[PDB]
RNA sequence: UCCGCAUGAUUUAUAUGUAUAAAAAUAGAGGUAGGCUACUCUCCUGUAUCGUAGAAGAUGGGCGAUGGUUGAUGAAACGGAAGUGUUUUAUUGACUUGUCCAUGAAAUUCCAAUCUUGUGCGGAAUCGAAUCCAUUGCAUACGACUUUA
RNA sequence: GCGAAACCACAGCCUGGGGAACGGGCCAGGCAAAAUCAGCGGGGCUUGUGGCA
RNA sequence: CUGCCGAAGUUUCCCUCAGGAUAGCAGAAACUCAGAUCAGUUUUAUGAGUAUGUAAAAUGAGAGUUUCUAGUGGGCCAUUUUUGGUAAGCAGAACUGGCGAUGCGGGAUGAACCGAACGUGAGGUUAAGGUGCCGGAAUGUACGCUC
């Protein structure tokens, strides 16, 4: 609704196409766009059936010079990405240009674990699938398809939580500090019949 | 939406029938034309009389007598299959006659796939004795201390900052 | 139907907390801890009384209340009762021999139908493994989570299964005996 | 330095066009913060620009201006139809433009 | 026919074999190296007993081809901390020594008598 | 895909399809 | 632009609208309509002050003598001081003399006319009620 | 729970041109219909959806089914109203919905006290 | 290479406030004090929170608080996943609406700061490699590759 | 160092589809980084089960 | 070079042959009646066993001619009938339209499918088909089915 330089969206319960159509969207609308914690996306459907959706993929290599064919990436981050550039037209300069500014990272970086991550609701996998359907991980679907680096982000990503906790305890501290004076001052009330 | 009409008609006045019977059918049409059509269609196939011979002598919309009572309906029908001979009855519970027979029509083309053309109302009655109510569903929406949560919540602005609270 | 039940009383079991569909079931045998999240049930703790309910469920989703309930009424009876698995060693010819370690938890078999193969089993947590005295050659497995119990006595016999020989003759191996309770 | 922006950012979208068939006559505007017809009622008539950047320097100013009026909404989601004096390039699809508050009528 | 499993054949792009994979490390073991690097002199043959159970020569002469190689003790001149990373291994630093004989700045030259001798 | 076959009908199929169709209304009229 | 100034007379197309020059230093200017957001501010007296005396004609500029004029001589005269008359700054004063006791009169008002408007993020004018 | 669709929950109307208004639910038509009525004048009598309401945290007692009058005497008599508006949750929504009434000036005046509002910061070293 | 004035300016998918870091569940989470906690309270998205008042932000005065606040600093601590920084600071010089006053804007008389090269400034210090030619043979159709020089 | 000719609408990656002939141009994809050297010449049928009374 | 008018594939028979004819169409020149003078149409009456014809009300149009003279005389597709028929298609006629001379929107693409018959532009509105993204347009509202 109101755009920024940059977005970073905390991709943690968001459906693969779903977010990947807001995103694709949102790309062409000449907006950068940078797609944090890939290794939790989700999918609809039971783990062993988006298993075989995956591995069809593998099955797809030119038969001539397989270095020719195509290229299978295993990594969630770039799952991601193949979702988003068939939603693009990226056999053009503005489809090519719509990739260039995105970025899918699998787990929080620290150029950006320092930002405000937002979500889309219209991809949230709560309030899309009905309770009691059977998906998938993204982060586990690569962990066992090829992608050999599942934990060593998930040893960082509990070491950033930990980090990340400390940080609101201070904020929180500091915060309810401000409150106590904040509420102290007798001008709050003179200001209340403004809603403030 | 639906409006439930009254249509009152007979055939043309003439000396074998200088005083043809008015022949009353409550059925539900969208509009006036398509009310007068389906009574045509329906004393053909049902009487035997054709639609040149006739005319209209009434048609009036009939509003619900309590919109706001919740009533339970039951509705027979006889359905147009792939055989093109089937009969139904379902139970409804809702405020208008017109709303039961909407929701019917909805229920058919979903769990059979129907058309607006091969669904054919016999009757639909007001049901008022508890005991009287057949549908298990229903039945069980009549007791007394009725409390369920608030079923598939599902609750621009693209890029909300919180993840949402999705419960209470 | 809005509404499936399923009432369950809760003996002396002192905690049944239940937080995020993980119930830390204890009594005075033990804590067994248990997950949930697999269903997507509602569970109401009312005093002496467990609720199970289902709002607007499908009887896929339905048949799972049960189940819900039959794991829970099994942990408790693991806390308040225990379960006890007898297994029955059967040798016709070559002797099967037993060898336990680390409290029985492990069990190494030999001689199993004249086999060197060193079968070695690792229990599954909670469960104990020990040899009777009273009746010769018969196993007696311990522990408070059934499933654990039942699942180790499982490994136990279809470890020792008889090979290219006919069920028949060579009916050679361990079976479960008994299926009951500490007390 | 926050006492400025008299205009409400927005960004040029595409052509008004079928899936075949483009027409660079009017440009379809996504005014940022309009979520709907009703709303775009307002910015109806507006004033609205597209500021760029150049190589050549006239007036000894960097900054080349293509003025453009709001037209009519286009859709449900909130756009709105806008006629550039200059049809604006096909490169500046995404590109920000402004919306004065004028011809204002609040 | 021929193995797929070794083409593109094509010359390899180095002169010293590349050790493409390292032993897995385990704390509980304590420090060791790993690897080293020798020449080939060439290769001769040996007599030995054979001490293989239920082999036919068991306690038995044998003649076996052995590769001759020798290896002058190497020198430390550095250490590298590799860093683990979703990306992979990363080379995070590098630390060396003070002095770095002539045998080794001779490799960061295409010509060591031209060059000012300025490495390091 | 991830079938054994393809579900797009090639013209071929889209064209035969009803003629063969037409014919067995045909065949019912008879 | 982004000034707040009040409203002293209704020209034909114009409005003869100023910021009390000792305030905000706006002097008083035709200003068209299509330009001018009329904020619900608590409304000024002019009853007080006269203002007749406001013509399109006295707004107008002088003649121009042919096509073109310039270069910086032509910016070193007129000026707001050579080219401006004194009975213009007398007019400025007496507005200024008979709106301050009414600005001055309700509270923030001439703390709201000597600041400037602009927007926020989040800001959206449709749904401003100015 | 803590949201129940119970015969005589009052439930905040959230969509349609009653948005914003407190009813009470006085029946269960079925499993995605309810009839809801309100004393307030302005609100008439009808039967809504659940996509159109949010469940609040207030029950009163009242009989199924009952008139509008009798509605009415029981909300009064039961303190429906003042007892919605003592939670926090209902002084947000009012809090809002002045906020939105503010103008340019208010909003200048919003400006100024809450600057003073600002540079208390005073705490303990 | 910078000091350094420049000097002409070159400048921005810059940009118009480049404003905002918990974590998890959604048939649930969080907060309060007291002794594993009984109990109280919060949620129902950001229309929120922070900053925002001035010759594009002038020149003075009074009152009130030890503050806010910036430019530049002399230092400590922490941040390796891509450390794009965070913090502690003491400092200086500002600025100094928290509050109230005085000067000045105008005939622009109805709309049309950062970014770096740049080119040089007169003052500082700075003193590498590769290939061909030749050689080697571990390599080689020719390139290339391994050496020597 | 000397130095041709045949041939030439324009060109030259691949999968599927385009009623046919499906192709090198169309459509949907896979993709796609200059300049070259030497070899090799590559270019919706149908099934596991007979006929008469 | 631009503009204007603009068919035909099957007829009328004739033939030794290919063809012509002949129409039809398109026309080109001369001359009646302001008409019941017509109609790829309906209606009423009327006989005979909804249709049939004749006659007349509705409806739209200015309606006739005699004369000479270019081009065409194929086929394909689908509908309706339709006898022989068999695993199964298949064959046979008659009719209808469309296509040849036809671009445009849609169906991913396409000789026939769905809409629509074209001077140069502006604006507005729609048909068919669509509104997650590619792609212009609701990640609309409501009720169900399906793992």
């Amino acid at each position: 609704s109101e755009f920024q330089k940059v977005v970073v969206i905390d991709a943690k319960g968001h459906l693969l196409g779903r977010l990947a159509s807001v995103v694709a969207k949102q790309l062409l609308g000449g907006q950068k766009v940078v797609v944090v914690r890939c290794e939790e996306l989700n999918i609809s459907g039971h783990f062993f059936r988006n298993k075989l959706k995956y591995l069809a993929y593998l099955r797809k290599a030119c038969r001539y010079n397989p270095s020719r064919g195509a290229f299978h990436f295993r990594a969630p981050s770039r799952i991601f990405q193949k979702a988003v550039r068939g939603m693009l037209p990226h056999k053009t300069a503005r489809g090519q240009a719509a990739l260039e500014h995105l970025q899918a990272v699998e787990g929080i970086p620290p150029p950006f674990d320092k930002q405000k991550r937002v979500v889309v609701p219209a991809a949230l996998r709560v309030l899309r699938l009905k309770p009691g359907r059977k998906y998938c991980t993204v982060g586990r679907l690569s962990s066992e398809v090829g992608w050999k680096y599942n934990d060593i982000v998930a040893k960082l990503e509990e070491r950033r939580k930990v980090k990340s906790a400390a940080f609101y305890q201070a904020k929180l501290a500091k915060q309810k500090k401000i409150a106590s004076a904040k509420e102290a001052s007798p001008v709050n009330q003179k200001l209340s019949q403004f809603g403030y | 939406a639906l409006k439930e009409y009254q249509v009152v008609g007979r055939k043309v006045p003439t000396e074998h029938e200088p005083v043809p019977k008015l022949f009353r059918m409550r059925l539900f049409a969208p509009n006036e034309s398509v009310a007068k059509s389906r009574y045509w269609y329906f004393l053909k196939m049902i009487n035997k009389v054709k639609k040149a011979t006739g005319e209209i002598v009434a048609i009036n919309e009939i509003s619900e007598p309590k919109p706001l009572k919740a009533k339970v309906f039951g509705i027979w029908i006889r359905y147009d299959s792939r055989s093109g001979t089937h009969n139904m009855y379902k139970e409804f519970r809702d405020t208008t006659r017109v709303g039961a027979v909407e929701a019917m029509y909805a229920d058919m083309a979903a769990r059979h796939r129907a058309r607006f053309r091969s669904i054919r109302i016999l009757k639909v009655v007001e049901v008022e004795k508890k005991e009287d109510v057949r549908r298990n569903y229903v039945k069980q929406l009549l007791n007394p201390h009725l409390k369920f949560p608030l079923p598939h919540r599902r609750t621009k602005k693209v890029f909300a900052p919180h993840r949402p609270s999705t419960f209470y | 139907d809005i509404y499936k039940d399923e009432t369950l009383t809760i003996p002396k079991g002192v905690t049944v907390d239940i937080k995020a569909r993980n119930v830390t079931v204890t009594g005075p045998r033990g804590t067994l801890k248990q997950n949930l999240r697999h269903v997507d049930i509602e569970m109401k703790k009312q005093g002496n009384t467990i609720k199970f309910i289902v709002w607007h469920g499908s009887r896929k989703h339905n048949a799972c209340i049960r189940s819900v309930y039959s794991i829970i009424n099994n942990m408790i009876i693991g806390v308040t009762q225990g379960f006890r698995y007898k297994m029955r060693l059967v040798y016709a010819h070559f002797p099967i021999n037993i060898n336990l370690t680390e409290n029985g938890t492990v069990v190494e078999i030999r001689n199993f139908l004249g086999e060197r193969i060193t079968r070695v089993i690792k229990c599954l947590p909670g469960v104990t493994v020990s040899i009777s005295s009273a009746v010769k050659d018969e196993i007696i497995l311990e522990g408070n989570s059934l499933e654990n119990v039942s699942q180790s006595a499982a490994n136990i016999k279809q470890i020792c299964n008889v090979r290219n020989k006919d069920i028949r003759k060579f009916l050679d191996g361990i079976y479960v005996s008994e299926r009951g309770n500490i007390e | 330095a926050q006492g400025h922006r008299l205009y409400v950012k927005a960004k040029h979208l595409s052509f008004q066009r079928s899936k075949h068939v483009i027409h660079p006559g009017t440009s379809i505007v996504k005014i940022e913060g309009c979520d709907s017809k009703e709303e775009a009622q307002f910015y109806l008539g507006k004033r609205v620009c597209y500021v760029y950047k150049s190589s050549k320097a006239v007036r000894g100013s960097k900054i080349r201006v293509i003025w453009g009026t709001i037209a009519r909404p286009h859709g449900n989601s909130g756009a709105v139809r806008a006629r550039f004096v200059h049809n604006l390039p096909a490169k500046t699809f995404g590109s920000s433009l402004r919306v004065m508050l004028y011809p204002s009528n609040i | 026919h021929g193995s797929l499993g070794f083409l593109p054949r094509k010359r390899a792009s180095r002169q010293r074999g590349k050790v493409k994979a390292f032993p897995k490390d385990d704390a509980s073991k304590p420090v060791h190296l790993t690897a080293f690097l020798g020449y080939k002199a060439g290769m001769t043959h040996i007599v030995r007993d054979l001490d293989r159970p239920g082999s036919k020569m068991h306690k038995r002469e044998i003649l076996e081809a052995v590769t001759v190689i020798e290896t002058p003790p190497m020198v430390v001149v550095g250490v590298v901390g590799y860093v683990e990373t979703p990306r992979g291994l990363r080379s995070l630093t590098t630390v060396w020594a003070e002095h770095l004989s002539e045998e080794v700045k001779r490799r960061f030259y295409k010509n060591w008598f031209k060059s000012k001798k300025k490495a390091f | 895909s991830l079938k054994k076959k393809s579900k797009r009908r090639t013209t071929r199929l889209r064209s035969r399809i009803e003629k063969k169709a037409a014919e067995s209304k045909r065949k019912q009229k008879r | 632009r982004g000034k707040r100034v009040v409203v002293l007379s209704q020209l034909e197309d114009t409005l003869v609208v100023t910021g009390p020059y000792k305030v905000n230093g706006v002097p008083i200017r035709r200003v068209n309509h299509r330009y001018v957001i009329a904020t619900s501010a608590p409304k000024i007296d002019v009853s007080g002050v006269s203002v007749e005396k406001f013509t399109k004609a006295y707004f107008a500029k002088q003649k121009r003598s042919g096509p073109v004029k310039k270069d910086e001589a032509f910016f070193a005269e007129n000026a707001p001081k050579n080219a401006l008359p004194a009975e213009r700054i007398a007019d400025q004063k007496a507005v200024d003399a008979k709106l301050l006791p009414a600005i001055k009169a309700i509270p923030n008002m001439k703390e709201y006319l000597a600041a400037s408007f602009a927007l926020s993020n989040g800001d959206r004018p449709h749904l401003m009620k100015f | 729970f803590k949201r129940y669709v119970e015969v005589g929950r009052v439930v905040l109307v959230t969509k349609g041109e009653y948005t914003g208004k407190l009813a009470v639910i006085v029946d269960i038509v079925d499993h995605k219909r309810a009839l809801i009525d309100s004393p307030c004048s302005e609100f008439p009598r009808q039967v809504i959806r659940y996509g159109s309401v949010v469940l609040t945290h207030i029950v009163m007692k009242l009989p199924r089914g009952a008139r509008s009058g009798i509605v009415a005497k029981k909300w009064k008599a039961q303190d429906v109203c003042n007892k919605w508006a003592s939670s926090a949750w209902a002084k947000k929504l009012e809090a809002k919905k002045v906020r939105s009434q503010l103008n340019d000036f208010d909003r200048f005046a919003v400006m100024r006290l809450k600057k003073q509002r600002r540079e208390q910061v005073n705490v303990a070293v």
